[PDB]
């Protein structure tokens, strides 16, 4: 369906905690379910002139898996630098 | 040294109250297991010029918590480990005979894609 | 003289230059070419203070698109949509970005038509816009204020 207060108090202390101030059901707050018409933006290349695809394409600027050796002293190397551990948290240490 | 860490944070793996003896006698053995290996083997020099100076880097740093940053490698815990793993390797490397030429070419086409 | 606004040196087809690279510039091939025209055929042709040039180049653009050979993509589709462009222009009721673009679609139909007249109508266009492109922008602003 607004509880009395009597109960107010009761939900409140047996939980130690307010929820008068957050409850699961939702009310008025919630944004109205008819809004304004929207103007949606463009993108970076709706701009008609120097907009060339050879210039801005994406798939055609792929090459083919570079090969760099084939079947047909050097110092040892990772194959990336070993990762830094992590330092423990700032907001909230240990629990 | 300290207080000896309570935990490695991982379960399983436990602290090691011999640190720095056990880096030394498992890369002593690594150094071992490599030399039977022929010397011309690209799996020797590689190997070695990585154990050696891990052994050279544990070997004159003493502190526990400097040696951890010396080989980027977490805690020692996981250290002991990974030498360990090398050490297996290492064995199990000089059977398997990994520097003779490839066995042989795969067929004319098996590789490229697409098709 | 100095009533004299711009000059098409030698025919439509080469690009017409304003008065202040008239001062001087010797009427022979070599000498137009630096002056980002051509001599063409020596068809002096006199704007004064008074002419639109806006509108000069669009009659003079429109003339391209009814003597339009038709056969090559460029020289059909492009010219006459430099007529309505172009068109667009001399009412004012176009925007600025479009300037670029015609500048852009005039180098598409330049170089890639059998035929030489695709580029004899680009060059009128990119002569335009480079000698007073402040001037379509000023009138474009009027169509943009009193239209409102
Ligand atoms: C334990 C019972 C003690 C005696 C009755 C008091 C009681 O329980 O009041 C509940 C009453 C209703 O709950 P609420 O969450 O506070 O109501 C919030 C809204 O106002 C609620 O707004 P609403 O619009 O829902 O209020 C209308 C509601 C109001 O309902 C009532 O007032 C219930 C009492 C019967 C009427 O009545 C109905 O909905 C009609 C249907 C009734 C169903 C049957 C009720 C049977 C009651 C027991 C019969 C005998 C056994 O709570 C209080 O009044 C708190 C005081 C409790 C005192 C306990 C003393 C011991
Ligand atoms: S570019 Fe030349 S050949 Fe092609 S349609 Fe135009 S006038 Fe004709």
């Amino acid at each position: 369906a607004s509880a009395t207060r009597v109960i107010q108090l009761l939900r409140n202390w047996a939980s130690g905690r307010d929820l008068q101030a957050k409850l699961q059901l939702r009310y008025q707050e919630i944004s109205k379910r008819t809004q304004p018409p929207p103007k949606l933006p463009v993108g970076p290349s709706h701009k008609l002139s120097n907009n060339y695809y050879c210039t801005r394409d994406g798939r055609r600027e792929a090459m083919p898996p570079s090969i760099v050796m084939s079947s047909q002293e050097k110092k040892a190397v990772t194959p990336a630098p070993p990762i830094k551990r992590w330092e423990l948290s700032k907001d909230q240490p240990y629990l | 040294a300290g207080l000896l860490k309570k935990t490695t944070g991982l379960v399983g793996l436990a602290v090691c109250e011999t640190p720095h003896e056990r880096l030394k006698i498992l890369y002593t053995k690594i150094l071992d297991v490599l030399g039977q290996i022929p010397k011309n083997a690209a799996y020797r020099k590689y190997t070695e010029q990585i154990t050696n100076e891990k052994l050279g880097m544990v070997k004159a740093e003493p502190d526990v918590k400097k040696l951890e940053e010396q080989l980027q490698g977490g805690q020692i815990e996981e250290v002991i480990l990974q030498a360990e793993n090398e050490l297996s390797l290492a064995r199990k490397m000089l059977r398997w005979k990994p520097w003779e030429p490839l066995v042989e070419e795969p067929p004319a086409n098996q590789w490229k894609w697409p098709i | 003289w100095d009533n004299l606004l711009a000059v098409i040196p030698g025919g439509s087809s080469t690009p017409l230059i304003p008065k202040s690279v008239c001062e001087t510039v010797l009427m022979d091939f070599d000498a137009l070419v630096q002056a980002q025209t051509g001599l063409g055929t020596a068809a002096v042709i006199v704007m004064d203070r008074s002419t639109d040039i806006v509108k000069a180049i669009a009659r003079l653009i429109e003339f391209y698109k009814h003597e339009s050979c038709g056969q090559c993509t460029p020289c059909r589709e492009g010219v006459d949509w430099m007529n309505k462009v172009m068109a667009r222009f001399v009412k004012g009721d176009a925007r600025p970005a479009e300037i670029d673009s015609l500048w852009e679609i005039s180098k598409q139909i330049e170089g890639h038509t059998i035929c030489a007249l695709g580029d004899g109508a680009a060059w009128p266009v990119q002569g335009l816009i480079r000698h007073f492109r402040p001037e379509l922008e000023e009138r474009m602003q009027q169509f943009a204020l009193q239209h409102q």
